[PDB]
């Protein structure tokens, strides 16, 4: 066993492991099978096991086989032993966490010894078969029962089952499991995620009778209009064949039995030697089947009864059946004859406290949030999931891409193993045993051959295997250029909408271009797009405009759902979010483990609302007073929807109403708005519509908003000249300052710096740091990319800004004058920002302080055309006051940026100061709000047309601090007011991704602000 | 071990330590010899007389055979089918399997051919380079030892099995 | 796969070769029990892939064969596609499961007759003239085995050749077979005699069907 290193042999992936099959429970009562109640024949060993850690399997004491080690501790199972602290979890993206020397792994190979002492009743051993099921063991294990070696298993993400019948005794038994962290299986498990280990999914014991249902497959086929279906059920048995044996497959809609078939064993002739005597195929007619989709997840219950002709039950198995057809026709992916639009997300199995152990609550939380945010699909990135996931997807309604546990990203080249026939056996089992397990789940609509393993001949073989075995689902795979002979769907990752990326051998064409390449006919659905790392999803709207305009652009899966951050604790025992390198793990890929739409605790990032808005199922158009509503449902009518509409003048409500929605799938409804009264006062009328769900569903609460849109209506421009003031501001001059006085107010301009350095209301300072131009931002993850101090990526935005001296450019004064006017004082300034003799930016300003106390600031900036376009053009200052609330007229309520503001609505928003900061785990520029006409904070009011963020954290602190938990609130409030701000990008996070129309390239910029007190 | 692990009754184990398959090699160290397809000093034929003993099962093989020539063994021509030498009977069956159909199991009484050869290797082969043995056809499966030490295992009766012997050989008789 | 020298000689004397994987599971019930079983895919894959790796440079080899008489299983389709990816230079044929499955580029029946249909359930042997023009069928037809030359035989051989010459897409076949598998035995006088099934105490056996 130590002799024979099976964990270093890709030719050995298991020993004595039983055949894979769909979920079993071996009910002995038909009614219990029908209702899906617990089964007495299926026991959970999810309790406290004994555990001990060793640096290598050579260090495991032989005594551990027969007896418990006193050194061992008592730990919860399922678990990852890294989450218990026995050794460290490693975060690496591409580079393998071990030396690349297949089939070999390190001699120092962390070994987890699990054991359990448990009871078996005599009744389980008198007759029949007792098997143990390990749903998940990472990454390879040897199993012993009562001292005796049972078997061995690889593949971390599929159940391993072993017959214990001959090993057990009635009463006290002991299981011993030696789990190896590293194996030859690790070479095929190089997914971009925390590398962990252990018995991390359910362990169970299953009792089956000797004469048993050993396998069953459910197929549903349809006539052209889906008014007729045949359910075909192939059922296999093990045990001794007998003439009196029968199978009954019955189909149920709730408590109504809809169809039933009974036959003895003995299939039709197959070839010259006969048929399968151990198999039967039952076929049931179903008239006007209720069809399954993510829109309406209609399910039936199939009960599979093995019994005698006279009617004694032997055992029953069961599954949920969803009637649906998935096919590709004329280059379109069809579900029930209708072209899908995939509103998808990739989802890793990750919990911040429990690692890679999944639980029902977290699973359900995820589904609810997904459906609540207009997602209809999920990709199992990048392995078969916990078996309950598929059940939940079946029941709530989500389309699933089921993906084999094969990723060889770190090989050179990427297909070095997948093109090697010696690795085909190992690969084949990871595909075959997934299909055998999951093939009865209606939620699974597409099979995937794995991820980032290049394109090798093994892919082509395994592609064809699934096509033979299961014609009911398309097979996709992205490796080796996303349009190879091993995929039914063009499935690129991070291909852009309009921009080609012509990498040699594996180009990523513009998705619109890819579709029409000579000879290309297939549908395109991105397996990964819109990399949601930190402040991201810039340009998301561009994808959806394209998905909606192009039939064959059928959507994609966002990368990804949830940040893979883990909880650590400080000296005060306070929790914080950790990423790569925070466990002494090295090499690592730092914050790249965090790419989620939600935080690890399932709190949303601002990007989620942008995804919800773009993935809406109702589209809107306005013509005069008529709203046109178009449904993008393919199957359901809008029978739990009403349209609320509201017209407001600069945030002030003027009229509202509601109209029920009554839209056929793909249909249109016209809504004529009543005559709206004219406003007296100036300003812009805005129309906002919202789709509300009056009733609760299985996935949402009463009053849930599923869609919205906004339009500008009439605008009445202000022509009224403000009331003339009788006071006139007084200018006081010193060598160091221009001071302006008006009533209880004072303004101070430093003549050496050229900036407003202080402001007084009554006697009190308003500024802690003078008002100064700013052209930089604390860099986003998209700005940073894959650059490092030891290995600069000169193409990354941050590195371009640094090398050009944007971050260390010092303001030099060119002009500072003061003129007294009739009813105002005018300060005129000019500055140059230079780096090593090169003039980067020029800023020319006037400040006009009139008798009404208002300060008008006009700013005109020049940006050298050959310097990298700047992150922002605006001002910043540190205010002295900390106020409770922030009130603004502009886009909100949530964080929004120029290329991620479609979700935001224009209105009057009022939030606590803390909501104006986004707690990204890796800190950066954040909390900006665009299209803002008025900002209110304490006694201050700023007016104009600007973008702003406001918080207790300076841009400097944000860029200097690598974790949110190390941030400290600074004195006062940092205000950044921008005339212009660069896009955030996110098409990917390892190359510049900000689109040209969102780069600040205009050369000359102008903005104006009015600063006053209310 | 080796008796523990019945690799001949496991379709998941079809080889152990076998080298990758490839087109015919001769490892010429001269271009002209390669061109003309003439013999290669680096390719050596072991088609000579070997030592052979027949057993009714692998369990009947004595453990001393790993280290020493059995005095009961006959000297025979290799390559050969041992039925053609009379040790047991050739079987002619068309469709019906010659054994009970019970995959992956074979009969306990499983005729076993123990072959051995004492041979020398040129000193230069031990100093540098890789020395492999090639069995172009072994029916139906086999384990291999060099100088008492286990090397590897092979299946498939009709394609060559190859094994690296570099770590196994010594100066003089092997 | 043959003794390596066979391919050398075929290269040099000039014969077209069908190189065939060492997979036959004829005695299984049904014939595809193993070849449709993913647990047998690894063992089967080596037999196909290691053949290709050995023989791919021999010009005499013009067609690859996935084996013989193993029904049609999903493992056949996987391995068919493997070869088509690794070596586009040669068609892949395989007769099992009805001679015209998705795992063969050539309709390659064994013992399909010239004019007479044999409509066995699931695996019929159509007249070869009729097989070519079945609705949707476009492939060439070459019998992997025909004219069973057992004893006094080859009656009707001329009828194959007339057909082959008249129909473009009937491109011939392979006689079964070249040489009697009889074994030399000796009588009490030491005189040699030709022996077949049963003559070595071997039972059950199939007698003179080896010839
Ligand atoms: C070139 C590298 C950045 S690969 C890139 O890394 C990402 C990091 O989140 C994801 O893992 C993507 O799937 C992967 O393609
Ligand atoms: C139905 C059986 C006779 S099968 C028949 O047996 C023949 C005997 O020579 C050959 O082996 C053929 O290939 C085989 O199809
Ligand atoms: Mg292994
Ligand atoms: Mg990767
Ligand atoms: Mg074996
Ligand atoms: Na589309
Ligand atoms: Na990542
Ligand atoms: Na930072
Ligand atoms: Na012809
Ligand atoms: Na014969």
């Amino acid at each position: 066993v130590l002799q024979r290193r099976d964990w270093e042999n890709p030719g050995v992936t298991q020993l004595n492991r039983l055949a894979a099959h769909p979920p079993f429970a071996s009910w002995r009562n038909s009614e219990e099978a029908r209702t899906d109640r617990p089964s007495q024949q299926l026991r959970s060993l999810n309790g406290e096991w004994r555990f001990a850690w060793f640096p290598a399997p050579e260090a495991v004491p032989e005594s551990w086989l027969e007896c418990d080690l006193p050194e061992a501790d008592t730990v919860v199972v399922p678990s990852n032993w890294q989450m218990h602290g026995y050794d460290a979890p490693i975060y690496t993206n591409v580079t393998y966490p071990i030396t690349v020397n297949p089939p070999f792994v390190p001699t120092e190979n962390p070994t987890g010894c699990y054991s359990l002492t448990f009871n078996v009743d005599e009744s389980w051993l008198q007759e029949g078969q007792t098997r143990i099921i390990f749903d998940g063991v990472n990454s390879a294990f040897h199993l012993w029962c009562n001292g005796r070696w049972v078997g061995y298993g690889q593949d971390s993400r599929l159940p391993s089952e072993f017959d214990l019948s001959a090993f057990l005794r009635a009463g006290e038994n002991r299981l011993a499991v030696m789990v190896l962290r590293w194996s030859d299986g690790s070479y095929l498990e190089d997914q971009d995620m925390w590398r962990m280990s252990g018995i991390f999914r359910d362990v169970s014991l299953l009792h089956k009778p000797t004469t048993q249902i050993s396998d069953f497959h459910v197929a549903t086929r349809f006539n052209d209009d889906f008014s007729r279906a045949v359910l075909e059920a192939e059922v296999q048995m093990c045990g001794e064949l007998r003439d009196y044996l029968r199978v009954t497959v019955s189909l149920w809609q709730g408590e109504t039995q809809v169809a039933s078939g009974t036959a003895p064993f003995g299939g039709e002739i197959i070839d010259e030697r006969g048929g399968y005597a151990d198999r039967v195929t039952l076929r049931l007619n179903v008239e006007n089947p209720k069809l399954w989709s993510a829109e309406i997840p209609n399910l039936y219950r199939a009960v599979v009864e093995l019994h005698t002709a006279d009617g004694t039950l032997i055992e029953a198995e069961a599954c949920d059946v969803g009637f649906r057809e998935v096919r590709i026709e004329n280059g379109l992916l069809l579900l029930n004859g209708k072209p899908l639009l995939i509103r998808g997300v990739n989802r890793h199995e990750h919990h911040p406290l429990h690692g890679q152990v999944m639980d029902e609550q977290t699973m359900v939380q995820d589904i609810l949030l997904m459906k609540q945010n207009n997602f209809n699909a999920v990709r199992c990135s990048h392995y078969p999931n916990h078996p309950l996931w598929y059940t939940l997807c079946d029941r709530y309604g989500l389309y699933v891409v089921d993906e084999a546990n094969i990723e060889t990203h770190g090989m050179v080249p990427m297909n070095r193993l997948t093109d090697d026939p010696r690795w085909l056996p190992a690969m084949s089992e990871r595909v075959t045993r997934m299909v055998q397990r999951d093939r009865n789940h209606p939620s699974v609509i597409i099979w995937s051959l794995g991820n980032e393993s290049g394109h090798g001949a093994n892919h082509d073989a395994l592609y064809r295997w699934i096509k033979s075995v299961d014609p009911s689902r398309p097979v996709q795979y992205e490796g080796g250029g996303a349009d190879t002979t091993a995929t039914d769907i063009i499935c690129p990752m991070y291909a852009r909408v309009d921009e080609d990326q012509p990498f040699p051998a594996v180009p990523k064409w513009s998705i619109k271009k890819w579709l029409s390449l000579p000879g290309e006919t297939r549908p395109l659905i991105l397996c990964e797009y819109a990399h949601a790392m930190g402040n991201s999803l810039g340009g998301f709207a561009k994808y959806w405009q394209a998905f909606r305009q192009y039939p064959r652009l059928q959507g994609g899966f966002v990368w990804d759902w949830v940040d893979q951050s883990l909880i650590k604790y400080d000296e005060n025992g306070n929790p914080w979010s950790a990423y790569g390198g925070d466990f002494g793990d090295t090499p690592n890929d730092r914050q790249f483990c965090m790419n989620g739409l939600v935080f690890a605790d399932r709190t949303p990032h601002p990007a989620l609302t942008e995804a919800k808005h773009q993935q809406q199922f109702f589209q809107f158009r306005l013509s005069g007073q008529t709203i046109e509503v178009t449904s993008e449902y393919l199957f359901r009518h809008s029978d739990n929807e009403l349209l609320h509409w509201m017209v407001a003048l600069d945030g002030k409500p003027l009229a509202s109403g509601e109209v029920p929605l009554d839209v056929a799938p793909q249909g249109k409804q016209l809504i004529e708005l009543p005559e709206l009264p004219q406003p007296e006062s100036a300003g812009q009328l805005w129309l906002t519509v919202r789709v509300v769900q009056p009733n609760a569903t299985a996935w949402s609460e009463a009053g849930h908003i599923s869609a919205w849109q906004q339009w500008r209506l009439a605008e009445n421009l202000s022509v009224t000249l403000p009331a003339a003031s009788h006071a006139i501001p007084h200018l006081t001059t010193s060598e160091m300052d221009f001071c302006i006085e008006l009533g209880n107010k004072r303004w101070q301009f430093n003549r050496q710096s050229g900036f407003l350095s202080q402001m007084w209301i009554g006697d009190k300072k308003q500024l802690l740091t003078p008002l100064r131009d700013q052209f930089t931002r604390a860099p986003l993850d998209n700005d940073i990319g894959v650059t490092e101090a030891t290995r600069i990526d000169p193409n990354a935005w941050v590195e371009r800004w640094k090398a050009a001296g944007h971050y260390q450019a010092e303001a030099a004064l060119l002009q500072c004058t003061a003129d007294t006017l009739a009813d105002a004082v005018l300060i005129t300034t000019a500055h140059a920002w230079q780096h090593q003799g090169k003039t980067l930016f020029i800023s020319r300003k006037t400040y006009r302080i009139d008798g009404s106390g208002q300060m008008a600031i006009t700013v005109d900036v020049e940006v050298a055309s050959d310097t990298p376009h700047p992150a922002r053009i605006g001002l910043n200052c540190q205010l002295a006051q900390v106020a409770e609330r922030v009130n603004w007229l502009g886009l909100g309520p949530q964080e929004n940026y120029p290329d991620r503001l479609t979700a935001a609505c224009f209105d009057r928003w009022d939030l606590p100061l803390s909501d104006m900061y986004t707690p990204y785990v890796f800190p950066s520029e954040n909390g900006l709000r665009c299209g803002t006409r008025e900002l209110n904070y304490g006694p201050h009011q700023w007016r104009g047309d600007f973008q702003f963020n406001i918080s207790r954290y300076s841009q400097q602190q944000l860029m200097e601090t690598s974790h949110r938990h190390l941030l400290h609130a600074e004195e006062g409030t940092w205000l950044n007011i921008d005339g212009f701000h660069m896009g955030i990008g996110g098409d990917d996070s390892w190359s510049p991704s900000v689109s040209a129309e969102f780069q600040l390239s205009a050369g000359r910029y102008h903005y104006q602000l009015v600063w006053c007190q209310k | 071990v080796v008796l523990q692990r019945r690799d001949w009754e496991n379709p998941g184990v079809t080889q152990l330590n076998r080298l990758a398959a490839h087109p015919p090699f001769a490892s010429w160290r001269n271009s002209e010899e390669a061109r003309t397809d003439r013999p290669s000093q680096q390719l050596r034929s072991l088609n000579g007389e070997w030592r052979f003993a027949w057993f009714p099962a692998p369990e009947a093989v004595p453990e001393s055979w790993l280290e020493c020539d059995l005095p009961e063994a006959d000297t025979v021509v290799v390559p050969s089918n041992w039925q053609m030498h009379g040790y047991d009977a050739p079987i002619y069956t068309n469709v019906t399997y010659p054994i009970t159909v019970n995959p992956p199991f074979v009969p306990t009484e499983n005729p076993t051919g123990c072959y051995s050869l004492t041979f020398n290797v040129d000193e230069s082969w031990l100093q540098e380079g890789q020395t492999r043995i090639i069995f172009d056809g072994v029916n139906s499966a086999f384990h291999l030892w060099c100088n008492g030490r286990w090397v590897g295992y092979g299946q498939d009766s009709r394609l060559p099995s190859e094994f690296d012997l570099s770590a196994f050989l010594r100066a003089g008789e092997n």
